[PDB]
């Protein structure tokens, strides 16, 4: 329902705000560094988990820590074809999560695709070219799957006039 | 802004040499540098490299000229110019968990190490053994202490912590220091009782520090505010929030006025006034610290951040 | 075997001013019983509904002189609503409360939602 | 130092690194390798202006490396090569370090427990007839560590490169039965490490890029606290794998293999090596002490060597400890754990901790004789 | 009634077919893709965009070899698979062209080299159980196929259930300590030498000396001398003087045929039979960064296994793999073997005084006709027995858990 | 990993800077004594050459090595000129002209092994070395010379000439300086 333009802006000054990592050495255990929003072992570092949702089936979810932020995101599945496609788009990118340095290699439960960054990605990396990333994958995806439904439709007509025509 | 990259990675900690002609800085790893002023251009001058994992915290004593560091290897270590060498004297912090900062006494007597054990270590010299022995202060702390700062008597020592809070503890090593004169913080101050506590309840305590009266101390939290607690209103507190991301760092630079800074990568200013006991964004990194005319009527301030580098600002 | 072993361990008023058509009151308040205290899940439950009413039954174009109304505080308190209302979808809610989000964002800043964020009081 | 004057060394010659000083000490003078390496010409790296000598020894030869074949003359706590071992002692009195007098000063050594006698008596040998010090006292690595910390009583978790001892010591009396080797030390985790990274397509496989992987370890591996954990952590998301750059700046990305490398010390299987972990080696050494001894070898779990500075170590032991008392002593009767008073000292000057008891006791000691062999007899 | 099943053995030179209960392969393949190349006028930009139902055209083993207007792929790379869309194609004409196997009613056992990344294994699974359908795989480790093979053919009364197999692929080759039958994984040690490696230095060592091999031709040739001509040699410096002397008899014309012209061109064959096989003494020859000899490698591996069976080892080391197959190889490794055994025991014998003499170790090397084969013998014995059908990943199993089951490995 | 190594480090011959006075059993004249057993360090650097250069380390284990190796990098320098040449003639008038030519010795700049070999620090060191250096030149070319040219044409053989390409571990007498 809600067009694309005021959903992408509120994740964008969310996700903003998010984005200010810190590096923490944990409580835990002797002198591990790990991401506490991965971990959860001690809670008053974690932030409070908030939710932008355009209808009731795209949403992003995003859940802070001291220092890594883990963004989830949902993205509606209208036909029983783009089911298949977009796992199978997902499971693709998410074999490669060594290159993406901010991405999960399985999902969040009940989420398509879900990203992690660490403090590290944010000190590294460019933090603002980090959520352009976000906002780019989440502006194409659907566009990347209409794509797909298209290429599978052109080549079983091809595959069955392959057939029909040796008669 | 005067700029300087010294490196592009995260400036993990700085500290100043008594009259600003060397500055010591952590290049993201184990190794402390210190930089000479060549003229325009800085030049390294020493290594200090004994530490076994990341120092978080720098501080150099103005008078006695002396490096502590300390770090997430749980070491501190006093370094002393032997000569023309760095060397450094062993600290018994006992401590279970990461060191997170260091401060100086302003009697440079002794110094506190904040830590992730839940404690904060005030150290002083044991000169039988020729080596650096702690005492504890732990009780009200539920978590982390993030940052300190002493008051000018040397015995009031303010810390703030991810538990939310803000606090003010009598530091008073009875075995190194004469008993200090009553304060408005309190006339009582044994070693370790609990002199103040913060009001807030929601983001962390990123940044503390004293006027140079040591009548105010002031906060910075993760919620994008500012404090200033004024003990001549009996510990009344100031706050305000901001619209902007949050502060990482805080100073006074007089008695009335305040210098922050934050995930915006740019300093901040924060009026005071005694009469309504409010805040005031008079507006424009990582730590802030004051170059010259000290506390009480700065006249240089400089910053160093995560992006990277030196800054100086007048 | 050792490697296994686990160790270690309002309303009346609400619908008053929006029946009165005082709208600009009405968001005023709703925001006045913060159940921030509340042991109770139902009570913040409730309290949210309550004030998804005002701001679905709101007029779009009026939104910038509803928020505009508010304090600091209030705005604070809007942004932890608007973040809630995101969690119950519906097929119009969504539209409006990314419209509200854009207005209290230019009122409030990034830094209110920090206070979203670091809120550790959930309402 | 003495009243005559003489100086007295410390001197831990240790299978990986010589660590050495003065007696009274609180840090060791000098670190360095215990390494000899000789001149090799190769195609692939380059020659230039740095003159390698026919001989380079200790840190120069690990330094330079990449120009030299190089061994270590000690393994295991034994001396392999007592010409080579000679030499890297000829380094460690000579002008680059200690520039001493041999003939002025008295030395103090250490000593691996259970070692084979041949062994001390090459070395009591050499120290008068080649070196002929002043006087020659060996100390053993169990009661170090415990003057270290200012102890009279514990058991000591010893852990360097060659190899792991376990050694209880009740009120300064020596329980020699319940000494325990364990065949794992820092030597084969490396070893380990190596054929790790050969299996993620990384091959090392020279004497030169041996002491290359172990500065990977060392900068990169972490005992694991929760193997679980650590394992859901690295198939869940990327964050475990963490790039290094070789000396000549090929850029290798080091994964799990952080933590499956250190974890050879508590599944030893991992390595060829059949036994059990030193956790579980340690708790039955304690459960093999006399019945009302073990209550107090539990509060004084002693850490010494470098190979406990992995990270989360001493966290990890203790939770194996506890996890195998509620198994064994309390039957699980969980809410009696509780009593079970436990503590590891894990100072953070934990590395040199041999040596500096060396330095306390040689300090203690310094002028009260009838302690050195001496006039060379 | 109840139908074979299928065995495929994803070698780097050759990939080996048939079905279960078959005494040889139906088919020997090159392990290569033929695709069609005239996509590179568009793709100078970015590789190959596929359309249609492009990616059918393509052709695989010896349909592929020498096609004129499509260029070949080599897919698998030190025995890992480093191009999953090409191999992925690969199994397509393999399962329906040439086995013509429905795969949802026949089970697949799928080899494996030891050196294979768990990463690789969830995908092979994946594409064996998701793209394909098979209702059952088997990822079985090649080493003890071959050690097996040879336990079958080989004489009564002698099938010892342990040995030592030296597997040479086309890739790499593995040094496998067995006893009783059960893998000794933390013993193993890979030598990064195989054919490839002997191929390229032989391709080399004719480019310099030798031009007038067409450049298409190149890897023909060295094949070629390399299979007919080349042998294990006794003592190198000693050779290069033999050839030198009596080159009359040592040197050898080849006689080849130019690909396009069919001109008949002609070369001597000189140093290249002995350099060549020589690289597996030598390994510093063909690669800059590992230099024990396969003879220095073999005693490391027995020596580090328990000691009751190292005597038992040496007693039955296996060739297995077409790179073992040059002349005299297991002569000269038997030679090194045993000078270095001998001497150990002869040192032990100083150290006590010569009060014991050690009974000797009798280092016996061994070979066998399967060995073009013999992994893929192994594996269609295998699963021709009931057993097979046990140990096997259900289908359902993977329906259970994800990929993550074929983690696992014998270390 | 074993290249060939030196065999004939008799404790009665002297060294210069890191390199061992082998006696020779040339005519050329030069300061080391006359060899007489049929095997000479020149004979073993050219019986080696085949073998040796296709290894790739190399550990000095004495000052025989440190010369022996200098031989057979001059030898695979040796060779760049002869293949050139259409008869043994030629090349043997060549090869007298090519070892004359002031070579580099140990640490003069250019110089290939500066980490491996040290420079002669005086006089009666250095114009000694260069005597022994430049008669151990002389003789290699010329043992060359008569075996390299297949003696049915003068033709400079294939099976020698091959090897011009294949430098001593990448090593080159020429030096890199130039
Ligand atoms: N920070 C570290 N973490 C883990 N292991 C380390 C670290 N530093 C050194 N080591 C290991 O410590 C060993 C050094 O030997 P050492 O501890 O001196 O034992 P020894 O005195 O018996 O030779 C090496 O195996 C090295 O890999
Ligand atoms: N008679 C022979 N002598 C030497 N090598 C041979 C001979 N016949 C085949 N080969 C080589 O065997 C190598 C490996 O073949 P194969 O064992 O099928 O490899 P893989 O099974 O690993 O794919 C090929 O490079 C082939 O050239
Ligand atoms: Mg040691």
């Amino acid at each position: 329902t809600a067009t694309l333009r005021p959903y992408l802006s509120a994740v964008r000054a969310t996700l903003q705000a998010a984005l200010c990592l810190e590096n923490f050495s944990s409580q835990v255990v002797e002198r591990h560094n790990k991401p506490e929003v991965e971990v959860r072992s001690s809670k008053e570092l974690l932030l409070q988990p908030v939710t932008i949702s355009r209808n009731e089936k795209e949403k992003v979810l995003i859940e802070g820590s001291i220092n890594s932020v883990r963004v989830s995101i949902a993205v509606k599945q209208a036909d029983e074809i783009e089911k298949i496609l977009c796992h199978k788009f997902m499971r693709f990118m998410m074999m490669r999560a060594e290159n993406f340095f901010i991405l999960r290699r399985k999902p969040v439960e009940g989420y398509d695709i879900s990203f992690l960054i660490t403090n590290f990605h944010t000190e590294q990396m460019y933090k603002h070219k980090l959520v352009d990333f976000v906002i780019h994958f989440m502006e194409e995806i659907d566009k990347e799957i209409s794509e797909m439904k298209l290429s599978v439709n052109a080549r079983a007509r091809i595959v069955a006039e392959e057939f029909l025509k040796n008669f | 802004m005067a700029y300087h990259s010294f490196l592009v990675e995260p400036i993990s900690c700085h500290a100043w040499n008594k009259d600003r002609t060397q500055i010591a800085i952590c290049p993201n790893n184990h190794e402390v540098h210190i930089y000479e002023k060549s003229g325009n251009k800085w030049v390294q001058v020493h290594e200090l490299k004994e530490h076994n994992g990341q120092v978080t915290g720098i501080d150099w004593a103005p008078d006695s000229n002396r490096i502590v560091t300390c770090g997430t290897d749980r070491n501190a270590y006093v370094w002393t110019l032997k000569g023309r060498t760095w060397k450094p004297t062993l600290v018994i912090l006992r401590i279970n968990r990461a060191a997170r900062c260091v401060r100086w006494a302003p009697n440079e007597k002794k110094f506190a190490v904040g830590s992730g054990s839940r404690v904060i270590s005030i150290c002083y010299f044991e000169q039988e053994n020729d080596w650096w022995v702690c005492k504890h202060i732990k009780k009200p702390i539920r978590s982390t202490v993030l940052s300190l700062d002493w008051h000018p008597n040397s015995v009031l020592l303010a810390a703030g912590s991810c538990d939310f809070k803000c606090r003010i503890f009598s530091a008073y090593i009875k075995e190194v220091e004469e008993r200090p004169a009553p304060t408005p913080w309190g006339s009582k101050m044994p070693f370790g009782e609990l002199m103040f506590e913060s009001s807030s309840s929601c983001g962390w305590v990123h940044g503390v520090c004293f006027s140079a009266n040591g009548s105010r101390v002031a906060w910075v939290s993760h919620d994008s505010t500012v404090c200033l607690a004024d003990a001549d209103k009996k510990m009344a507190v100031a706050t305000l929030a901001s619209e902007t991301l949050p502060l990482l760092a805080v100073t006074f630079i007089t008695e009335s006025s305040l210098v922050a800074a934050g995930h915006d990568c740019f300093p901040v200013l924060f009026t005071y006034d005694s009469a309504a006991g409010k805040l005031s964004f008079g507006g424009r990194v990582s730590q802030i610290s004051v170059l010259s005319g000290g506390k009480a009527k700065c006249s240089q301030f400089c910053t160093t951040g995560m992006d990277g580098g030196m800054s100086i600002w007048d | 075997r050792f490697r296994k072993v686990d160790v270690g361990e309002d309303e009346g008023e609400v619908d008053s001013c929006l029946r009165q058509g005082n709208m600009t009151a009405a968001l005023q308040a709703a925001l006045k019983n913060p159940p921030i205290n509340t042991k109770s899940q139902a009570v913040k439950d409730r309290a949210g509904s309550i004030v998804l009413k005002v701001l679905i039954s709101f007029k779009a174009n009026d939104i910038e002189k509803a928020v505009q109304s508010l304090d600091k505080n209030g705005v604070d308190l809007l942004m932890k609503y608007i973040y809630k209302g995101f969690e119950s979808p519906s097929d119009n809610s969504s539209a409006v409360l990314l419209q509200w989000h854009e207005k209290a964002l230019a009122a409030g800043g990034v830094g209110s939602i920090v206070r979203v964020l670091t809120a550790r009081k959930t309402v | 130092m003495d009243s005559q004057g003489r100086k007295v060394v410390v001197c831990d010659n240790g299978t990986g690194f010589v660590k050495c000083g003065y007696a009274g000490s609180n840090f060791p003078e000098h670190i360095f390798p215990a390494l000899v390496g000789r001149p090799i010409i190769r195609s692939t790296t380059k020659v230039g202006n740095i003159e390698i000598k026919d001989l380079m020894v200790g840190d120069e030869a690990s330094e330079l490396r990449s120009m030299l074949e190089v061994n270590y003359p000690m393994e295991n706590g034994i001396v392999r090569n007592w010409d080579d071992m000679k030499h890297l002692w000829d380094y460690t009195f000579g002008p680059e370090k200690l520039n001493i007098d041999t003939r002025n000063c008295k030395i103090l050594l250490t000593e691996p427990p259970m070692n084979p006698t041949k062994n001390r008596e090459k070395i009591v040998e050499v120290m008068f007839e080649t070196y002929q010090f002043s006087g020659v006292y060996v100390a053993i690595q169990a009661v170090l560590t415990l003057y270290a910390q200012g102890l009279l009583t514990g058991v000591v978790v010893d852990s360097g490169d060659g190899v792991t001892h376990i050694c209880p010591v009740y009120e300064g009396f020596s329980l020699p039965h319940l000494t325990r080797r364990l065949d794992i030390a820092g030597r084969d985790i490396t070893r380990y490490l190596i054929k790790l990274l050969l299996l993620r397509g990384y091959a090392f496989n020279h004497s030169a890029d041996f002491e290359t992987v172990r500065m990977i370890k060392e900068k990169l591996c972490y005992v694991g606290y929760n193997i679980e954990q650590e394992q859901k952590l690295a198939l869940e998301t990327t964050v475990l794998v963490e790039s290094y750059t070789l000396p000549d700046g090929r850029i290798i990305k080091v994964g799990g293999e952080r933590f499956e490398a250190p974890e050879a010390l508590f599944q030893p299987h991992l390595i060829n090596v059949e036994g059990v972990g030193v956790a579980e080696l340690l708790f039955n050494t304690i459960q093999a002490a006399d019945i009302d001894t073990r209550s107090e070898f539990y509060k004084h779990i002693v850490l010494s060597g470098g190979s406990t500075m992995y990270p989360g170590l001493p966290s990890r032991l203790e939770r194996e400890l506890k996890q195998l008392y509620l198994e064994r002593v309390l039957k699980g009767d969980v809410e009696k754990l509780s009593k079970f008073k436990i503590r590891i000292e894990d100072p953070p000057r934990r590395k040199h901790m041999v040596f500096l008891g060396g330095a306390v006791l040689a300090d203690i000691m310094k002028d009260k004789d009838n302690f050195w062999m001496t006039r060379q007899e | 009634g109840r139908l074979p099943a299928c065995v495929v053995d994803c070698g780097t030179g050759y990939t080996k077919l048939g079905y279960a209960g078959n005494t040889e392969p139906q088919f020997i393949i090159p392990s290569c893709i033929a695709i069609k190349e005239s996509a590179k006028v568009g793709d100078q930009a970015q590789r190959r965009v596929m359309k249609g139902v492009d990616d059918l055209d393509f052709f695989i083993g010896d349909e592929a070899i020498e096609k004129p207007t499509y260029a070949t792929k080599w897919p698998i790379r030190h025995g890992i698979v480093e191009d999953w869309d090409l191999m992925e194609r690969f199994m397509e004409q393999v399962i329906f062209k040439y086995l013509r196997a429905e795969p949802e009613d026949h089970y697949f056992l799928l080899t494996e080299p030891p050196l294979n990344t768990p990463e690789n294994r969830e995908y092979t699974a994946e594409i064996m159980f998701e793209s394909f359908n098979v209702p059952g795989l088997y990822i079985a480790v090649q080493a003890v196929l071959a050690l097996a093979a040879s336990w079958t053919s080989r004489q009564v009364g002698e099938r010892t259930l342990t040995g030592t197999v030296i597997d040479s692929g086309d890739g790499v080759t593995h040094v496998i300590p067995v006893a009783e039958g059960y893998v000794i994984g933390s013993c193993i040690k890979h030598i990064p030498i195989a054919g490839r490696d002997i191929t390229y230095f032989i391709q080399q060592l004719l480019r310099d000396r030798e031009v007038g091999i067409p450049p298409e031709q190149s890897l023909e040739t060295a094949k070629a001398v390399k299979e007919r001509y080349s042998y294990v040699c006794p003592d190198l410096v000693k050779e290069f003087n033999k050839y030198d002397t009596d080159g009359s008899k040592w040197i050898k014309q080849y006689t080849g045929i130019n690909a396009i012209s069919k001109k008949e061109f002609s070369i001597d064959v000189g140093y290249e039979r002995f350099l060549g096989p020589e690289i597996f003494f030598h390994p510093e020859f063909a690669n800059p960064d590992f230099t024990q000899p396969i003879s220095e490698v073999v005693d490391e591996v027995i020596q580090n296994c328990p000691i009751d069976v190292r005597r038992p080892l040496y007693k039955n080391i296996v060739l297995s793999g077409g790179s073992t197959m040059f002349r005299d190889f297991g002569r000269r490794l038997q030679r090194d073997l045993k000078r270095t055994v001998d001497a150990r025991l002869k040192l032990s014998e100083e150290l006590s005084g010569g009060r014991l003499k050690p009974k000797p170790i009798d280092v016996q090397v061994i070979t066998h006709h399967m060995q073009r084969y013999a992994v893929w013998f192994g594996g269609s014995m295998l699963a021709s027995t009931p057993e097979f059908y046990q140990v096997c990943h259900t289908k359902k199993d993977y329906e259970e858990i994800g990929p993550s089951i074929c983690r696992h490995n014998p270390v | 990993m074993p290249a060939y190594h030196s065999s004939l480090m008799d404790p009665d011959t002297k060294l210069i800077g890191n390199m061992a006075l082998l006696p020779i059993r040339s005519q050329f004249k030069g300061p080391a004594p006359r060899e007489t057993k049929d095997t000479d360090i020149v004979d073993e650097a050219i019986y080696y050459f085949k073998a040796n250069v296709f290894f790739k380390n190399y550990e000095i284990k004495n000052e025989a090595d440190r010369t022996l190796i200098y031989i057979t990098l001059y030898i695979s320098e040796c060779l760049k000129k002869l293949q050139k040449c259409n008869s043994k003639s030629q090349g043997e008038k060549e090869m007298y002209t090519l070892g004359i030519t002031n070579f580099p010795i140990p640490g003069e700049p250019g110089f290939p092994l500066n980490a491996i070999y040290a420079k002669p620090a005086n006089k009666q060191e250095d114009e000694v070395m260069r005597a022994y250096l430049q008669q151990l030149r002389q003789e290699t070319g010329l043992r060359l010379c008569e075996k390299v040219f297949d003696p049915q044409n003068d033709k400079p053989s294939k099976w020698w000439t091959c090897f011009v390409k294949r430098q001593f571990m990448n090593k080159s007498l020429s030096g890199p300086g130039q």
